[PDB]
Order: structure tokens, then C-alpha cells, then sequence
RNA sequence: CUGGUCCACCCGUGACGCUGAGGCGCGAAAGCGUGGGGAGCAAACCGGAUUAGAUACCCGGGUAGUCCACGCCCUAAACGAUGCGCGCUAGGUCUCUGGGUCUCCUGGGGGCCGAAGCUAACGCGUUAAGCGCGCCGCCUGGGGAGUACGGCCGCAAGGC
RNA sequence: AGCGCCGGCCAACUCCGUGCCAGCAGCCGCGGUAAUACGGAGGGCGCGAGCGUUACCCGGAUUCACUGGGCGUAAAGGGCGUGUAGGCGGCCUGGGGCGUCCCAUGUGAAAGACCACGGCUCAACCGUGGGGGAGCGUGGGAUACGCUCAGGCUAGACGG
């Protein structure tokens, strides 16, 4: 499912703001820009997707993590396709390490779903309606994707392992495997299954994540053709 | 450069600690023998006589353990511990009866004997002592 | 279930206007006497809470010690800060020769005959941590050749 | 000499039943049955956690008070056992059990070791024929420990020996009743005897 | 007039090296001796303030000295409170100064942030306080005390 | 049958007397009218013809650190060069065999020490037998490392 002209969309970036541990995944710096060995990206995807597929057909969740503005929506898109949890907005410390406690906050969201499902007394004061609404709206912003996650994930998918340092550290502290799209400014050794490629351009994120989902959806029953994306 | 042997052991220790594939040490017959033992005991993958900018060297191919889970995924070293015993400042010599057991057998003592460079096991079999070069584990 | 031993329980203070206010800390080792031990340091505003909390971490952080006829496989020495612990294999008639802190941890680990020595700083906490990370570095003839 | 004083208070302090009298030890008039709490004004107050030192002291005193032996002889025997080959714990207990006054008691010649001592001391016992009036004599394998034929017509030994007719005697011993004589077969395992004693704690006490 | 030092060429010598108890030399300021010099400044000193007082701080004066030559003195928070040499162990960034092919690369300095590692912590981190070897100096609870005594040095002060 | 002890270290708690007094104290510390810390008592703990005290030695003290420590701020880098002795020293080959390693051998008295057996009723004590070792003398052997003598080398150092 992997394709070959990802060259058409990314082959890496960033001038010498690199992490030396990312050396083995670099071809050269042509424009004064670290360019990624796309053959390495291929070979890695082969190893990585193999892990993904196996995890899919054994029926276990993958928590997709993206928070940078460019990968914001694109992860809500494709993770929804998989029907798998994501965190798009703020990564709340202890989402894994303090799971049960954060999960105490979906119940609130849950209980606000029901209460506002009407009426169960709209005879609650004026000032309260506005409040609890603002609450639900609020809760909705952050726990929208995390609410699907009803128990500790089997692995996580990160768009930027550097940006998402905390998440990488939480999962790792829990022996939960970590798969990641990572460019030259990330730390390879911290990542279990690497996608050495640009993590900034939405194009690359789109290619890698959508095609990642195509692995997920295909392996747990049926398949499907193209998924929503901005040019 | 006062102790080539200690420099070599140290060149290795520094390299393994940051997980280099190999490392180069300036070459000598006596160093080869030590590496010979090091490889044949599995502390290193092996070595080869290479040349750096015209100069004879020994490229030592490092070996580690499997990647690990948890917060620190760096793999366990194969050579945890290597340090000189006999030094230019204080030569150390043992007779066959004074040869030490490194780490209850889990490690090796390398010595230079009048039968050549041997491990503590080897030296004890051949029944000879010598200068206690270093210990590895 | 495992066996528990409280090694250290201390009261500490913090200063505020109007006076000091206290908090308690508990060192607890946990083990089955068959090769599983764990160490946790629990602190809370009253003793029994702290002790229980210490129990929790003790179970979370465990370690597998490779017992052999009731002794450890090889000599090991470990430094934790200024605290240094020395561990030496010992034969059947020996017993566990150690101070209260490393004894408890070794004892619950199923060690029956060992020689030890505390060097450097003998801070109970740092010595307990050092003992653990020493056990954690014990290898077997198997482990050794497997690596190499 | 030996402790030679009130003996129930010893079991009471030690929190376990030590059988230091014989008969009354099995009666309901036993003190451990009536008041199983330490002697003196403070017996019924709640115990605070015993220190490690405390623990090992007690375990050692238990083992000691069992044999009515001095701390001196006790320590010497221990020191002998430590430098002696093998495992200290067994060897210590073995050497303890090899005391004449002890063997005399294990063979039912007496109800207590205190009584056994007075028997040995007063020469009413012999070892391989020869009279031995020293409680400290180390009985070795193959020794015949008999009543003195000049003392065989003694009330106490009789009533005691009557009580032993088919009564079992430890695997390491053999008693020929009616003949009033017994034999020492071999030195007893820690296993081969069930003393209310963790003898490792004694090792730890003397390593302080 | 004269020392150190860096670079490029890789031309010559062929381990000629490292350190270094003693020794020798250098060694800020203040101070000393002989002689000059003396504007400004300024110990001591005199006066005015301030203040409860003010042998100070502030103000107005003011002599050594501060400067030059020669000879002494030999101390210091003489500090990076970090001996010298060599090898090894991510990088990022600013800068000084060489050589490239001048994007940038590579030498030698001077900073900053940081990999691994170290550290009691603070912090250090290719200008190590990391990992090693060599040699030297030094520490071994606080005060008494860098005092006394002895010795050596100094004109003295006083130094070791 | 006695002696010490019962605040923590450190095993053993209460009543009275006292009221920063009398006194205790190895260290930390106790005593100012409800003292488990002084004095007695009851009780308890520990040893027992002994128990405690003073003195001194080794230990705990890796607190002179060979095993086995340190010196930025804790005590600790010489103010800095220069250099004498000394310590230490790159790559290859050969001679010698000094250090070093191995074997043989002589010496290592007896007592003591350790294992076994045995004699005094046991023990202490004593007898009998057994196994060593370093160290040095001698003989033969080994040559990797260190040393030395010899010959090459250019990677250190120096010079053009
Ligand atoms: S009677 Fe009960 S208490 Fe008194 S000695 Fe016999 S066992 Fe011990
Ligand atoms: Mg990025
Ligand atoms: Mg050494
Ligand atoms: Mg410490
Ligand atoms: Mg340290
Ligand atoms: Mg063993
Ligand atoms: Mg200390
Ligand atoms: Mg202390
Ligand atoms: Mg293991
Ligand atoms: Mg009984
Ligand atoms: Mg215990
Ligand atoms: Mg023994
Ligand atoms: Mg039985
Ligand atoms: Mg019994
Ligand atoms: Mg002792
Ligand atoms: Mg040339
Ligand atoms: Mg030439
Ligand atoms: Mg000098
Ligand atoms: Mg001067
Ligand atoms: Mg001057
Ligand atoms: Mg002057
Ligand atoms: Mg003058
Ligand atoms: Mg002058
Ligand atoms: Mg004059
Ligand atoms: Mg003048
Ligand atoms: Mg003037
Ligand atoms: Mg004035
Ligand atoms: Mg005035
Ligand atoms: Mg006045
Ligand atoms: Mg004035
Ligand atoms: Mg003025
Ligand atoms: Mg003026
Ligand atoms: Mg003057
Ligand atoms: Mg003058
Ligand atoms: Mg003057
Ligand atoms: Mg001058
Ligand atoms: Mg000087
Ligand atoms: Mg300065
Ligand atoms: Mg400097
Ligand atoms: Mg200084
Ligand atoms: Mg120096
Ligand atoms: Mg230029
Ligand atoms: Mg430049
Ligand atoms: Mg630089
Ligand atoms: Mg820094
Ligand atoms: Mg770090
Ligand atoms: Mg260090
Ligand atoms: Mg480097
Ligand atoms: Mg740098
Ligand atoms: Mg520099
Ligand atoms: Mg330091
Ligand atoms: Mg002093
Ligand atoms: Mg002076
Ligand atoms: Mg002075
Ligand atoms: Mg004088
Ligand atoms: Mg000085
Ligand atoms: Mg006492
Ligand atoms: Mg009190
Ligand atoms: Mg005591
Ligand atoms: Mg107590
Ligand atoms: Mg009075
Ligand atoms: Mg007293
Ligand atoms: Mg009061
Ligand atoms: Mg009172
Ligand atoms: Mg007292
Ligand atoms: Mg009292
Ligand atoms: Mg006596
Ligand atoms: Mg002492
Ligand atoms: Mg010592
Ligand atoms: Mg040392
Ligand atoms: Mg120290
Ligand atoms: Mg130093
Ligand atoms: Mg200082
Ligand atoms: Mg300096
Ligand atoms: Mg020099
Ligand atoms: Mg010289
Ligand atoms: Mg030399
Ligand atoms: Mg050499
Ligand atoms: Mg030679
Ligand atoms: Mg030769
Ligand atoms: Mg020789
Ligand atoms: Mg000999
Ligand atoms: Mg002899
Ligand atoms: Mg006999
Ligand atoms: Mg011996
Ligand atoms: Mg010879
Ligand atoms: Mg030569
Ligand atoms: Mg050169
Ligand atoms: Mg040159």
C-alpha cells in the first residue's frame, strides 16, 4: 500500500537544527537543508506498517497524536476514519500515566451529554445553563478524540516526536509502543517504529497518515478509496 | 602518549558508551593479541588492520545487546567494564597461583605470559603467570 | 501476595509563618523470598498513609534477582551518589551479613547467604536505592554468554 | 553456676512454651496456660515494636534458657560451631544436644534438664560403663548412657523409666528400658528436632 | 632592538619525549634605600559637617606616596578559588585570527547553550569538573595559628 | 550470691522524694513542683563467683585509603615560568634474559596455629600424626610484557 513517489510530497526539510542521532537517516544537505534518504523512509515504512497491520487485525487501538497547527485537523480526519482515538488540541499531562484520573473527565463530558440531552430539569438557574454549556463546549475541545479511549492504548502514532515529547515519554514510561513520523530534528532512539520524513508540510502528513489508515481499515474488515484532504 | 594499552581500552570504553559501530586505535602487534582475545571471548565482533591517512590502525567492531523497552531503550553493553591493572606507574605481576577470578568467572583477566597473551582460564590451564594487563566483563 | 518490611519512617518539617508543619516518609521493601523484590519511598501527611503509599510503589518498581542456592551469582559494587554498597557471594553456612537496610532488601529477595559492606555515605535511602540497582545489575552464566 | 531460679517467668517473657519442669508443663497449672504474658508489673500493657536487636536477643535467650546453660558455655559452643566445618546453625544445635545432662533428659531418665543435671552431677549416670558426673561431657556417637547400677534402685529414675516403656525417643537415640540404658546413635539435624527457635537469628546476634 | 605564537608546504632530523623534589629567573599594589621629579590625587594629619557620639562615611585643606633611574622587598580573593602533557567521547551558536575552492570547508584562540558522562548539590561538559595514562604540588575536624621556638632570607617592614 | 544496667544508641517502667537544687553524663543530653535521664522503692533486663570501672592495643575508622580516599564552592593545585636529579615513555625486527613467569631442589628448629585421633571423669591443659606457605640459596626451562644492547621507521617532538 506504501507507494514510491513520496518524493512528490516532502523528502524532508530543516537546515542544521538537527539531532545528530538522525544522521543515519539523511542523504545529504543540498539546499543547506537536511534531505532524508527516501530509501530509508521506504525500508522503515515496511517495518513500521507491518507492525501497524498486525496490530489492526488483532483489534487493538492506536492513539493518534498531533497538536501542531499543520497536523491539527488532518489527524482528526484520518483517525476518525479508523474510528480510533486521537488528541488534536492540547496534550494533557498524564493522559496515559494518570489515565483513570483524566478518564474521570470524560464521565463528566458523558454526564453532560445526558443532562443536556434534555430535559431532566431545565429548572436549573439561568446562570447555570450558560456555565455547563461552556463546560461541555470546553470539554468537547480537548476530550473529543480521547473519549473513544476507554482503556490504555496498545501503541501510539505521533506526527512530531519532538513537539510531542511528553506523549512519547508517557507511553514509553508505560512500555506502550511508539510509532512516529519524524524529521531530522527528532530523536530516533525514542521512537519504536519510525517514519523518517517531513513532519511539517500537510502534504507529507496526509500521505503517511491516510495511507496508514488504509492499512488499519483494510486489515480489520473491508477496504475503501480516497479520504478527505485539503490541497 | 604514555600507555598505548590503557589508551586502547579507553578508546573502546568511550566508544561503546555512545554506541559506535566501530572505533580506530593506533595499531601494534601487542594490541592485536589483546583484541584477538577480546573477540574470541565475544567482547567484540572482531577487528581488521586498516589504514588512516597512511597510518596502520586497528578498527574494532563493537557489539551490544538488544534494544530495550521502557524510558531508556539503550541496549546493555557486552563490555560493561574494562580497566587496566598493571600500569607504567605500577607494574602488576602475578604467579599462576595468584591469578584472579574476574566476576566469579563471568569476566576475564587478560595477562601477558611467557607463553603469550592469555586469559585467566588459559593461563591457569597452561600453568603460567605473567603481567596482569587488564580485566573485562 | 508478597512480604513487606518498613525500613525507614521519618518525620520532616517545612517552615511557615506561625510554625513548622510536618510530613512523613516511609521506606518499604516488598518481596516473595523467591527472587522478587521492590522498593518504594512513600510520603504523606500521616504515617499509615505514607506506609501504604510506599507499598504501592514497591510493587510498581520491582526487580528479579537471579538467586543460586540462596546467594547472588557474582560480586557486585554499586555507587548511588556518595553511598556505595558491596555485595559478595557466600556459601550455605554463612547467613546474610548486612546492615539493617540492605539486609531487609536482600532477605525479602530470597537471599540467604551473602557478604556485604556499606561504604561512603550510609544514608539509609541512598543505600537502599544502591542495593536495588546492584541487584538489578546481577547477571547469570546464561545472560553472559547470551550477550556475547 | 546455672540459672537456679524461678523458671515459669522465663517462658512468660519468651512468649513461647519452654518445657523446663516436665510434669506441670502439660497441666492446666502451667503458667503459659494461665498467664501467657511477660512477668512483672507491665505484663498486660501493650507491647511496642521490638527492635531488630530485641528480636535476636530473645531468640538467643530462648535457645539458651532451654538448656539451662551459661551464656559463657553457650557462646563457646557457638564459637566452636562457627569455626567448625559445615553449616554453623546445625553444628551449634548438634553440639548443644550432645551435652550429657541433655542426653540424659532426652532419654527420659529425667523430666527436666535441671533434674537431669542433678542426676549426672550426683553420679547416677555413666557413659560406656564409666561414671561421669560432668554435665558438660560431650557424648559422641556409639556411647552407652546408662543409669548407675548402684543407683538403679532409685524411686525417681524408676517412675521416670516406667514412663518410657514404649515412648518414642528421637531418631538419633535408642532406649533399652528395663535395662535402664540408652545409646547415642548420631548427631541430630535441625530438621530432626523442632525447637521453637530460628537458629539463624542466633547467628545474626553473634555477628553484631 | 627583542620574545612568544598561528598557518600553509609536507622539504630535513629520527623518539631527540612528558613531568619535574632541589636550584635559577620572573613576580600587581603597598613598602624600603640612594638620587631626581611633584601637576592631579591622596594614607597620616588639620578643620567643617553628620550624629546620642562619629578618632569614620560626606565636605574643605594636606605630607609621604603615586612618576623616573638603579638596588631591595617577594606578598595577594598572585582566582578559572580548577597543576602540566597526551590520547579518547554529539552537536548548536556568537566571535578573533590564518589557509582554502571563499556556498562552505579546515587550523589556532576567545565566549555562550547543550549529547553521553560526571556531581552532595550548585554546576561542569572537545577551553571537562567526562573517560584514561604519566609526573609534580597539596588536604586529613574547628579554634589555638600561619602563632611560638629553631633555621634561612630581608636595611627595615616583615617573608619562607 | 552477687554485680551492672532499664531516656536514645541499647535488652529492661512504674510510684514516691527532689524542684536548674541535690545530682547524672560515653556521645546526644537530663534537672526550673506529674523527671521512664537525679535519689530510694517495686518491678524489669543482662551476666553470675563474679560484675562493673579506670588504663592501654587492634577493630568498627575507605578517618594516611597497597587492597581502599581526596583537592571549583566542603580541608586540599605550588603566584608563574625555567630546569637538575628522579619517575614515566611511540612503531617494527633480532641478541641477551635483568625484572617477570614455570619446574626441580636445599632451607624455612622446637613450641604455638589449623584438621584428625588420643590421655587426665569433661574442659582448660597435655600427648601423637598429618598439610602447607611466603622468603632466600642452587640447578634447568619460557620470552609476551617491562629492562638492556643492536638495527630499521615516522605517527610524538624538533628543524627548513
Ligand atoms: S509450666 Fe508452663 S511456664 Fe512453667 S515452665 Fe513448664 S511450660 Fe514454662
Ligand atoms: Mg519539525
Ligand atoms: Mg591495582
Ligand atoms: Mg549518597
Ligand atoms: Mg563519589
Ligand atoms: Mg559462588
Ligand atoms: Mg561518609
Ligand atoms: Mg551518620
Ligand atoms: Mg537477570
Ligand atoms: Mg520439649
Ligand atoms: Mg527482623
Ligand atoms: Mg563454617
Ligand atoms: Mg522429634
Ligand atoms: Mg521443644
Ligand atoms: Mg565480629
Ligand atoms: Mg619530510
Ligand atoms: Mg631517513
Ligand atoms: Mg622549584
Ligand atoms: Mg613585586
Ligand atoms: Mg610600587
Ligand atoms: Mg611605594
Ligand atoms: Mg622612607
Ligand atoms: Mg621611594
Ligand atoms: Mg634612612
Ligand atoms: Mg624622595
Ligand atoms: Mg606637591
Ligand atoms: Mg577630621
Ligand atoms: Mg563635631
Ligand atoms: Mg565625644
Ligand atoms: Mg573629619
Ligand atoms: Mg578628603
Ligand atoms: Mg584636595
Ligand atoms: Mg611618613
Ligand atoms: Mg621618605
Ligand atoms: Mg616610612
Ligand atoms: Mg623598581
Ligand atoms: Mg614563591
Ligand atoms: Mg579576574
Ligand atoms: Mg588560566
Ligand atoms: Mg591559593
Ligand atoms: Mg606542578
Ligand atoms: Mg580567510
Ligand atoms: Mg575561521
Ligand atoms: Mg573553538
Ligand atoms: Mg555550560
Ligand atoms: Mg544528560
Ligand atoms: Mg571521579
Ligand atoms: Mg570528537
Ligand atoms: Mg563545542
Ligand atoms: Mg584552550
Ligand atoms: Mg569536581
Ligand atoms: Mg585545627
Ligand atoms: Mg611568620
Ligand atoms: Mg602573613
Ligand atoms: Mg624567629
Ligand atoms: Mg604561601
Ligand atoms: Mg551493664
Ligand atoms: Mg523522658
Ligand atoms: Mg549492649
Ligand atoms: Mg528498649
Ligand atoms: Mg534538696
Ligand atoms: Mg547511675
Ligand atoms: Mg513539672
Ligand atoms: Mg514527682
Ligand atoms: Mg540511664
Ligand atoms: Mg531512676
Ligand atoms: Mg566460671
Ligand atoms: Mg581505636
Ligand atoms: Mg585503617
Ligand atoms: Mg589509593
Ligand atoms: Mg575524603
Ligand atoms: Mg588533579
Ligand atoms: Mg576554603
Ligand atoms: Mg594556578
Ligand atoms: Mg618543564
Ligand atoms: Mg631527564
Ligand atoms: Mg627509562
Ligand atoms: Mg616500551
Ligand atoms: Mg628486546
Ligand atoms: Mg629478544
Ligand atoms: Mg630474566
Ligand atoms: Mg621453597
Ligand atoms: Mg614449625
Ligand atoms: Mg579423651
Ligand atoms: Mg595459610
Ligand atoms: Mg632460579
Ligand atoms: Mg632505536
Ligand atoms: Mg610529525
Ligand atoms: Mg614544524
Amino acid at each position: 500500500v506504501k507507494e514510491l513517489l513520496e518524493a512528490g510530497v516532502h523528502f524532508g526539510h530543516e537546515r542544521k537544527r538537527w539531532n545528530p542521532k538522525f544522521a543515519r537517516y539523511i542523504y545529504a544537505e543540498r539546499n543547506g537543508i537536511h534531505i532524508i534518504d527516501l530509501q530509508k523512509t521506504m525500508e522503515e515504512l515496511e517495518r513500521t506498517f507491518r507492525f501497524i497491520e498486525d496490530l489492526a487485525m488483532r483489534g487493538g487501538t492506536i492513539l493518534f497524536v498531533g497538536t501542531k497547527k499543520q497536523a491539527q485537523d488532518i489527524v482528526r480526519m484520518e483517525a476518525e476514519r479508523a474510528g480510533m482515538p486521537y488528541v488534536n488540541q492540547r496534550w494533557l499531562g498524564g493522559m496515559l500515566t494518570n489515565f483513570k484520573t483524566i478518564s474521570q473527565r470524560v464521565h463528566r463530558l458523558e454526564e453532560l451529554e445526558a443532562l443536556f440531552a434534555s430535559p431532566e430539569i431545565e429548572e436549573r438557574p439561568k446562570k447555570e445553563q450558560v456555565r455547563l454549556k461552556h463546560e461541555l463546549e470546553r470539554l468537547q475541545k480537548y476530550l473529543s478524540g480521547f473519549r473513544l479511549l476507554k482503556r490504555l492504548p496498545d501503541a501510539i502514532f505521533v506526527v512530531d516526536p519532538t513537539k510531542e515529547a511528553i506523549a512519547v515519554r508517557e507511553a514509553r514510561k508505560l512500555f506502550i509502543p511508539v510509532i512516529a513520523l519524524a524529521d531530522t530534528d527528532s530523536d530516533p532512539d525514542l521512537v519504536d517504529y519510525i517514519i523518517p520524513g517531513n513532519d511539517d508540510a500537510i502534504r507529507s502528513i496526509q500521505l503517511i497518515l491516510s495511507r496508514a489508515v488504509d492499512l488499519i481499515i483494510q486489515a480489520r474488515g473491508g477496504v475503501v478509496e480516497p479520504s478527505p484532504s485539503y490541497a | 602518549l604514555t600507555d598505548p594499552i590503557a589508551d586502547m581500552l579507553t578508546r573502546i570504553r568511550n566508544a561503546t558508551r555512545v554506541y559506535k559501530e566501530s572505533t580506530d586505535v593506533p595499531a601494534s602487534r601487542f594490541k592485536e593479541e589483546i583484541l584477538r582475545i577480546l573477540a574470541r571471548e565475544g567482547f567484540i565482533k572482531g577487528y581488521e588492520r586498516v589504514d588512516v591517512d597512511g597510518k596502520p590502525y586497528l578498527r574494532v567492531y563493537l557489539k551490544y545487546g538488544p534494544r530495550r523497552q521502557g524510558p531508556d531503550p539503550r541496549p546493555e553493553q557486552v563490555i560493561h567494564h574494562i580497566r587496566r591493572i598493571s600500569k607504567p606507574g605500577r607494574r602488576v605481576y602475578v604467579g599462576v597461583k595468584e591469578i584472579p577470578r574476574v566476576r566469579r568467572g563471568l569476566g576475564i583477566a587478560i595477562l601477558s605470559t611467557s607463553k603469550g597473551v592469555l586469559t585467566d582460564r588459559e593461563a591457569r590451564k597452561l600453568g603460567v603467570g605473567g603481567e596482569l594487563i587488564c580485566e573485562v566483563w | 501476595d508478597f512480604e513487606e518490611k518498613m525500613i525507614l519512617i521519618r518525620r520532616t518539617a517545612r517552615m511557615q509563618a506561625g510554625g513548622r508543619r510536618f510530613r512523613f516518609g516511609a521506606l518499604v521493601v516488598v518481596g516473595d523470598r523467591q527472587g522478587r523484590v521492590g522498593l518504594g519511598f512513600g510520603k504523606a501527611p500521616e504515617v499509615p498513609l505514607a506506609v501504604q503509599k510506599a507499598g504501592y510503589y514497591a510493587r510498581r518498581n520491582m526487580v528479579e534477582v537471579p538467586l543460586q542456592n540462596g546467594t547472588i551469582p557474582h560480586e557486585i559494587e554499586v555507587e548511588f551518589g556518595a553511598s556505595k554498597i558491596v555485595l559478595k557471594p557466600a556459601a550455605p553456612g554463612t547467613g546474610v551479613i548486612a546492615g539493617a537496610v540492605p539486609r531487609a532488601i536482600l532477605e525479602l529477595a530470597g537471599v540467604t547467604d551473602i557478604l556485604t559492606k556499606e561504604l561512603g555515605s550510609r544514608n539509609p535511602i541512598n543505600i537502599a536505592y544502591a542495593t536495588m540497582e546492584a541487584l538489578r545489575q546481577l547477571r547469570t552464566k546464561a545472560d553472559v554468554e547470551r550477550l556475547r | 553456676g546455672r540459672y537456679i531460679g524461678p523458671v515459669c517467668r522465663l517462658c512468660r517473657r519468651e512468649g513461647v512454651k519452654l518445657y523446663l519442669k516436665g510434669e506441670r508443663c502439660y497441666s492446666p497449672k502451667c503458667a503459659m496456660e494461665r498467664r501467657p504474658y511477660p512477668p512483672g508489673q507491665h505484663g498486660q500493657k501493650r507491647a511496642r515494636r521490638p527492635s531488630d536487636y530485641a528480636v535476636r536477643l530473645r531468640e538467643k535467650q530462648k535457645l539458651r534458657r532451654i538448656y539451662g546453660i551459661s551464656e559463657r558455655q553457650f557462646r563457646n559452643l557457638f564459637e566452636e560451631a562457627s569455626k567448625k566445618k559445615g553449616v554453623t546453625g546445625s553444628v551449634f544445635l548438634g553440639l548443644l544436644e550432645s551435652r550429657l545432662d541433655n542426653v540424659v533428659y532426652r532419654l527420659g531418665f529425667a523430666v527436666s534438664r535441671r533434674q537431669a543435671r542433678q542426676l549426672v552431677r550426683h553420679g547416677h549416670i555413666t557413659v560406656n560403663g564409666r561414671r561421669v558426673d560432668l554435665p558438660s561431657y560431650r557424648v559422641r556417637p556409639g556411647d552407652e548412657i546408662a543409669v548407675a547400677e548402684k543407683s538403679r534402685n532409685l524411686e525417681l529414675i524408676r517412675q521416670n523409666l516406667e514412663a518410657m516403656k514404649g515412648r518414642k525417643v528421637g531418631p538419633w537415640l535408642s532406649l533399652d528400658v528395663e535395662g535402664m540404658k540408652g545409646k547415642f546413635l548420631r548427631l541430630p539435624d535441625r530438621e530432626d528436632l523442632a525447637l521453637p527457635v530460628n537458629e539463624q537469628l542466633v547467628i545474626e546476634f553473634y555477628s553484631r
